[PDB]
RNA sequence: CCCGCACAAGCGGUGGAGCAUGUGGUUUAAUUCGAUGCAACGCGAAGAACCUUACCUGGUCUUGACAUCCACGGAAGUUUUCAGAGAUGAGAAUGUGCCUUCGGGAACCGUGAGACAGGUGCUGCAUGGCUGUCGUCAGCUCGUGUUGUGAAAUGUUGGGUUAAGUCCCGCAACGAGCGCAACCCUUAUCCUUUGUUGCCAGCGGUCCGGCCGGGAACUCAAAGGAGACUGCCAGUGAUAAACUGGAGGAAGGUGGGGAUGACGUCAAGUCAUCAUGGCCCUUACGACCAGGGCUACACACGUGCUACAAUGGCGCAUACAAAGAGAAGCGACCUCGCGAGAGCAAGCGGACCUCAUAAAGUGCGUCGUAGUCCGGAUUGGAGUCUGCAACUCGACUCCAUGAAGUCGGAAUCGCUAGUAAUCGUGGAUCAGAAUGCCACGGUGAAUACGUUCCCGGGCC
């Protein structure tokens, strides 16, 4: 029936809800187009599919919530790839090869004392 | 005698390597190799075994020092069958004049001896539990011969006094008498019952290791 | 309804405190929702540690404030009482309310 | 460093590596979709003005900015000899886009998408300051032939 | 083309071109052209005479050019005369409105005088 | 360098806090303060009791003040009367119904703050800081510390050049989080000024 | 801080306590936007006349247990420094050192 | 500056003292520490000693001067050139 | 022989401009004191109008502003008047309580002694405590043994190896301690439990709003677990430690980040947080007050911010965060104002309410390379708010003004990845007063051949 994952990058979670269809996809109740304008953005999001080849054979409904654009595309790209692999098992090495299983783990360093940034160091001068 | 150069006691070690301090037991020069005197050798030896047993009959300890690649075996035998004590691998500087310290690491191997039987091991993780299993197989080689010698030894039958320098400068000083197989390239000058003896060949060590095998256990049977 | 908020520095002792609270109202006839453990609040403190100078030796400290929501449901009049004859830890501030 | 220890995304539009390269390189302060926007914007106008492809255009221009060799200052002793290497040919094409876009920010056209079209055009017709720089390091690689096997 | 006694550039939008009016910045450019019924996005060079001389009296409602240099001169003047901590600073040339002269303060003071 | 407190560093892992209350901002600083002049008030008036450490808890509208002591005898006094008083002080003092508790410190060589305190007695009293020092580390390792340091900085033996000396018997692992480490200090005001005792005690992991 | 400064502190604790209903009462009438410019006048001159001492901005936060009128913080009543302190003995409840 | 609706800020010591001075057509000048108080009319043709942190500076109210505080008049700090 | 953004390779800066800010200097009545190569200079100060405040000028007090004790009057208070800049002085109303053995008390006030109080006065080179620093560098030691007449050595060197005195092996050392690592926090995956104030997959609605029934799935919340060990595999290596790949896995070799700072070094910093030996002042070096100063300005240096534009400015439309704060507080809605704001006045001690609108982005339009539709300094006028009070010396708004600046010499700084760069957001301090500090997400690079050189360091 519904084939579900859960993807995150950043701060962002998306909720990917995968039926059987013809490549609908609505996330947070608008177009793909219309909720990225970005094509890199896009492609993110339309990445899982055109690799397992269903991107005319699946409606997917997708929610996020959290980060920015590209945070957004890439935990929706990392839901439908668990989406994907609830679906159909044995698309999972094909994903683990294309990178799309990997939660990207790299999250903003936190400002440190004495730091401008995470890494930034204020302006030595010699006197 | 005949199975004393069968054994090979005969053959000293070649000229150029000689000790000057070990030429009264030194008959020829003969083909580029000195050769032990055996007249020299059996008086002397028996005269060690004489001693060995007095010690053995007073009841108490020898250790059987020879860690070499070819003796480590029979000393771990000679010593067993002798239901004595020995070192066969690396002798530890210090052994027994730091023998306070040395002790607490028989007392840790003793500990690490019954975790391994009880599995403490089993309850303890990989990393944690074959580190103290690979430490006492460590403590096993060096100390294994001395566990159950609780107390510094009354002898020190040694095999090369040349390898086994420390162990007999510490026999020395702490006042302990030596029974050393001397050879031809070696000082006899710290040893007490100088054995002039090839100290290498296998067969030549297996018949020393059973004279003074039997003449403490013999100790022991009186 | 009776709606209690449990407010802690101790994490372990708003658990002891909530586990004693959902026990004496599930035994007393009342439908217990919860413990519901809400947002804890972080906190942060950020003081130099010099008496003097050195600008960027600095401590960072924390409180947590831990909080749950336990919810009585239709509650009982045994319930209640019992709920007011309880005794939590003290460490645990406890907001009720109907 | 002392101890010798990414992968870039290809481009939506054209799925290459070495243009989603080159939009890193001409991108500024994180705006990557400001930079898309001009690489593809110029890649329009480069491949109007050629009749080939925006890939092949722009291989094209990167063929003739590439550099074959470089000096390194080899420090061994006395002075400093600048010693001819081989450009390896990530580095290659590296060189090419950093000098193409440096060359394409220091014309005078208006917008950047045309600045960057017109030196791209000017590379595969060897007539700009990128083709220029290409020029200057072979030369000088060329007057120090004599410091390889440094 | 010439309003308030100064030629306003032709080929600019209005609300840009009546900003080179003294007295006149963005907002009461905007103002003007509001008051005059003229879109901003209109080039001066594209409108009537009619119109520039509706733009001339709504202009003529601000003060502007050299009756705001005389205010404005005028103000200083006063400040100047009365000896207030105000009018000592503009006789000085320092910073009137509070600013540090332990540094900057170069807009008043002008280039570095070196010693 | 410069070291962290080791109690302060251990204090949600191995160590608990001293005040155990919880309290919103409205109350927090008065209660902060309240709580310093009962630590204030009982550690003058207990200066010959052997007070390791004063624990406070606020239960409701109280206050629940538990006094660690190594003569626990001495502060209830005869049938409860000296303890009495000091019921009746902190009650004036936090503003609110106090309960005063006794917990008895059984091993006060094992205790860092009696040690500490201890030996600054003894530096006031003109004994030789050495001499201190060492019998403080002998009692500490004797009844069972897996290790004890005793650090004692100042014009010692009212030197003019002020100095460190200190000594370590056993282990005093302090960047294992897990050790517990009981650490405290005491100033010891002397004719040449203040000597600063730190004492550490290690006695085992978790 | 010196003894005479935590004084001023505990004078203009007292004296703010003493007059915030009048000060409070007088700046409702400055405020108001129905007011007679008599009554708000005869107001902004009657506030003058209290204490200067009266006035809540007066107070400057000093740490409880030293006076230090820099580094305080409002949660604990105290300066950095006493905080630290207090912080490292287990005496502030639920602080420790924070890592994230 | 002051909130229009508050009106301008006098100092009522002041306030009395320029009354009194108005009333008696006094012209001995007005000391006041009340560098703060805004010049009202009524202050016009007055001398008004306004400390300026050492000395009491005379100020000769002009209408030029209404609305201003009597500090503008009263510098606080002596400058003269740095190379003077 | 090794290492580190040390260099190289890169990317962006500083140095030039305007402004903010600290310092030096100079000036001043005072410009309070401290910090001074790296390791002082947006440092103590997490916020100087008054206060703060330590300084100056002047006005004042002398057992005192702040304690304890004694004696002698008085409840405490609350009102209010005059004089005075105020400190304060002189009054005038109005209380007459609380324990009570009915003798007293002791609440809080004078007032008189003098024992003392008081001191941000001096010495950080008399000190404690706390801190910087080499440096999170891999070191530093000890017991016993042994070597040397001895200072000392050995261990700790050596062969491999590691981020690491990390580990293995050898070895007159054998062990141990403090460091390294681990245990702690956080982040990345999953599971269980709980399900409102959070959630909405499937239902039933529906004003289209999780809005309402409901649901407990999912996001998420936060407790408890699981998970990563060079464990597995292959090769290499001394039948070693380890190393190089591979698999699986959310994660791989210390996964990322933090906390954690050995023995010691610099008589390093701090007697002005505090404490403290000694010294010094005591009708003054103490104390109170108003006003001024700490904000001065020929000038020099440091740290920043804003720019110089078109990868941009402006206008219009329109997406997507995280973290946090809040009761003398955060303050919605509505109304009024061009605006800062104002007036009403909900809600919220908060997953509920409020701050609060992310901005960069995207789309459309315009400007057309100009000292400009760049920049936004300076100055005039008019205001708002906080506050007894914004003259010296606040922030903010509106109108007007529209400076320098066209990418910065020698030199020099930061950074190796969710980093740099760039974009907003919040917090502490705080009545008000950030371009600083601390924190939070968004977008998101380049480059690293290498170790010759520069700097700091480690081992022989
Ligand atoms: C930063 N700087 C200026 C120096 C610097 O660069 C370094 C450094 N290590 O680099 C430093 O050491 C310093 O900072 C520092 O701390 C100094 C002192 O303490 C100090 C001191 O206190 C006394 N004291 C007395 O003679 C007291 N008296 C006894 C009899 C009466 C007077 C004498 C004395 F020469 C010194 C040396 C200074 C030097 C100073
Ligand atoms: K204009
Ligand atoms: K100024
Ligand atoms: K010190
Ligand atoms: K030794
Ligand atoms: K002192
Ligand atoms: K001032
Ligand atoms: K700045
Ligand atoms: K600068
Ligand atoms: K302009
Ligand atoms: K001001
Ligand atoms: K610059
Ligand atoms: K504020
Ligand atoms: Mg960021
Ligand atoms: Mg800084
Ligand atoms: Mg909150
Ligand atoms: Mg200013
Ligand atoms: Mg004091
Ligand atoms: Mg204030
Ligand atoms: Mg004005
Ligand atoms: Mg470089
Ligand atoms: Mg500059
Ligand atoms: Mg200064
Ligand atoms: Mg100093
Ligand atoms: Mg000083
Ligand atoms: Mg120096
Ligand atoms: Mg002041
Ligand atoms: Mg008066
Ligand atoms: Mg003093
Ligand atoms: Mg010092
Ligand atoms: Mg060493
Ligand atoms: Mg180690
Ligand atoms: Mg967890
Ligand atoms: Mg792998
Ligand atoms: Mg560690
Ligand atoms: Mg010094
Ligand atoms: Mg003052
Ligand atoms: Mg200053
Ligand atoms: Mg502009
Ligand atoms: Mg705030
Ligand atoms: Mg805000
Ligand atoms: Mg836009
Ligand atoms: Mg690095
Ligand atoms: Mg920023
Ligand atoms: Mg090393």
């Amino acid at each position: 029936n519904q084939y579900y994952g859960t993807g995150r990058r950043k701060s962002s979670a998306a909720r990917v809800f995968i039926k059987p269809g013809n490549g609908k996809i609505v996330i947070n109740q608008r177009s793909l187009e219309q909720y990225f304008g970005r094509e890199t953005a896009r492609m993110v999001v339309r990445q899982p599919l055109e690799l397992v080849d269903m991107v005319e054979k699946l409606d997917l409904y997708i929610t996020v919530k959290g980060g920015g654009i590209s945070g957004q595309a890439g935990a929706i790209r990392h839901g439908i790839t668990r989406a994907l692999m609830e679906y159909d098992e044995s698309l999972r090495s094909e994903l683990r090869k294309a990178g799309f299983v990997t939660r990207d783990a790299r999250q903003v360093e936190r400002k440190k004392v004495g730091l401008r940034k995470a890494r930034r160091r204020p302006q030595f001068s010699k006197r | 005698m005949r199975d004393m150069l069968k054994a090979g006691v005969h053959f000293g070690h070649q000229t150029r390597y000689w000790n000057p301090k070990m030429k009264p037991f030194i008959f020829g020069a003969r083909n580029k190799v000195h050769i032990i005197n055996l007249e020299k050798t059996v008086p002397m030896f028996n005269e060690a075994l004489a001693e060995l047993n007095k010690i053995a009959s007073r009841k108490g300890k020898i250790l059987f020092v020879g860690t070499k690649r070819a003796a480590s075996e029979a000393v771990k035998d000679a010593a067993l069958s002798c239901d004595q004590f020995f070192v066969n691998h690396r002798w530890l500087g210090g052994m027994l004049t730091n023998w306070k310290t040395v002790r607490q690491s028989i007392k840790r191997l003793k500990d690490l001896e019954t975790q391994s039987q009880d599995g403490t091991f089993d309850k303890l993780t990989k990393k944690e539990a074959l580190m103290r299993t690979r430490e006492l197989e460590k403590l096993e080689n060096s100390l294994g011969g001395i566990k159950d010698m609780g107390g510094l030894p009354d002898a020190l039958f040694v095999i090369d006094a040349d390898h086994e320098h420390i162990a007999i400068k510490e026999a020395n000083n702490l006042g302990i008498p030596v029974f050393a197989i001397v050879d031809t390239n070696s000082d006899p000058d710290g040893v007490d019952f100088v054995i002039p003896g090839n100290d290498d060949a296998i067969r030549a060590v297996t018949l020393y290791l059973g004279a003074v095998a039997a003449t403490v256990r013999e100790g022991r049977s009186q | 309804r009776i709606r209690i908020r449990l407010k802690a520095f101790d994490h372990r002792l708003i658990d002891q405190a909530t586990a004693e609270i959902v026990e004496t109202a599930k035994r007393t006839g009342a439908q217990v929702r919860g413990p519901i453990p809400l947002p804890t609040r972080k906190e942060r403190f950020t003081v130099l540690i010099s008496p003097h100078v050195n600008k960027d030796a600095r401590d960072q400290y924390e409180i947590r404030t831990h909080l749950r929501l336990v919810d009585i449901v239709e509650p009982t009049e045994k319930t209640v009482d019992a709920l007011m004859r309880l005794d939590l830890a003290a460490g645990v501030d406890v907001q009720i309310s109907l | 460093p002392r101890r010798r220890v990414r992968k870039i995304l290809p481009d939506p539009k054209f799925g290459s590596e070495l243009l989603a390269k080159f939009v890193n390189i001409l991108m500024v302060d994180g705006k990557k979709s400001t930079a898309e926007s001009i690489v593809y914007s110029a890649l329009e106008t480069l491949a109007q003005r050629s009749g080939k492809s925006e890939l092949e255009a722009f291989e094209v221009a990167l063929e003739n900015v590439r550099p074959t060799v470089e000096v390194k200052s080899r420090r061994v002793g006395g002075s400093t000899y600048q010693v001819p290497v081989e450009v390896r040919p990530v580095r290659r094409n590296a060189l090419a886009m950093r000098w193409i876009v440096e060359a394409a920010r220091k014309r005078g056209d208006k917008s950047m998408a045309l600045r960057l079209a017109n030196e791209l055009s000017d590379a595969a017709e060897n007539k700009g300051t990128a083709v220029k720089k290409r020029e200057d390091v072979h030369r000088m690689a060329e007057a120090n032939k004599a410091f390889a096997h440094y | 083309a010439r309003i308030a006694g100064i030629n306003i550039p032709d080929h600019k939008h209005a609300v840009i071109a009546l900003t080179s009016i003294y007295g006149v910045g963005k907002t009461r450019s905007k103002a003007i052209l509001a008051a005059a019924g003229i879109a901003e996005d209109v080039k001066i060079s594209e409108l009537s005479e009619g119109q520039i001389d509706t733009l001339r009296d709504e202009v003529a409602k601000f003060v502007v050019e050299g009756d705001l240099r005389r205010e404005i001169s005028m103000s200083i003047k006063r400040l100047m005369d009365l000896g207030c901590y105000r009018g000592l600073r503009h006789r000085r040339g320092l910073p009137v409105r509070g600013q540090r002269t332990k540094t900057n303060a170069r807009t008043r003071k002008g280039p570095r005088k070196p010693i | 360098g410069q070291k962290v407190h080791p109690n302060g560093i251990r204090l949600g892992i191995v160590k608990p806090w001293n005040s155990t209350w919880f309290a919103n901002t409205k109350e927090f600083a008065d209660n902060l303060d309240s709580d310093f002049k009962v630590r204030q008030y009982l550690t003058k008036e207990l200066a010959k009791a052997s007070v390791s450490r004063i624990v406070i808890e606020r239960p409701a509208k109280s206050i629940r003040v538990t006094i660690h002591t190594a003569r626990p005898g001495i502060v209830i006094g005869k049938k409860g009367e000296d303890v009495e008083k000091l019921r009746k002080v902190v009650a004036d003092i936090a503003g609110v119904p106090a309960q005063i508790n006794i917990a008895e410190v059984r091993k006060p060589e094992l205790d860092a703050k009696l040690v500490a305190d201890s030996i600054t007695s003894q530096l006031e009293r003109r004994v030789m800081f050495r001499r201190a020092m060492k019998r403080a580390v002998q009692n500490a390792m004797r009844l069972g510390a897996k290790g004890i340091k005793v650090e004692v900085s100042g014009r010692l033996g009212g030197a003019e050049i002020a100095r460190t000396e200190w000594y370590r018997e056993g282990r005093v692992p302090l960047h294992t989080l897990r050790a517990d480490i009981d650490y405290n200090t005491s100033e010891a005001h002397t004719t040449y000024g203040v000597i600063g005792v730190k004492v550490w005690i290690f006695k085992g992991e978790i | 801080a010196k003894q005479s400064m935590k004084a001023r502190e505990v004078k203009r604790v007292a004296l703010a306590d003493k007059y915030f209903a009048k000060r409070a009462e007088l700046k409702a009438i400055i405020s108001d936007v129905n007011a007679s410019d008599e009554d708000r006048w005869n107001a902004v001159l009657k506030l003058q006349t209290l204490p200067r001492d009266s006035s809540p901005s007066r107070q400057r936060n000093r740490c409880r247990q030293t006076g230090r009128p820099h580094g305080f913080l409002r949660k604990f009543g105290l300066s950095r420094i006493k905080v630290r302190e207090a912080a490292m003995r287990g005496e502030i409840p639920g602080l420790k050192k924070a890592s994230w | 500056p002051r909130s229009l609706k508050k009106g301008p800020f006098i100092d009522l010591h002041l306030l009395k003292k320029v009354e009194k001075a108005v009333e008696s057509g006094d012209k001995k000048p007005l000391r006041t520490w009340s560098r703060r108080s805004t010049i009202f009319p009524n202050m016009i043709g007055l001398t008004i000693a306004v400390h300026n942190g050492r000395q009491h500076v005379p100020v000769f109210v002009t209408d030029e001067m209404v609305g201003h505080k009597l500090g503008e008049f009263a510098p606080t700090r002596t400058y003269r050139g740095h190379a003077a």
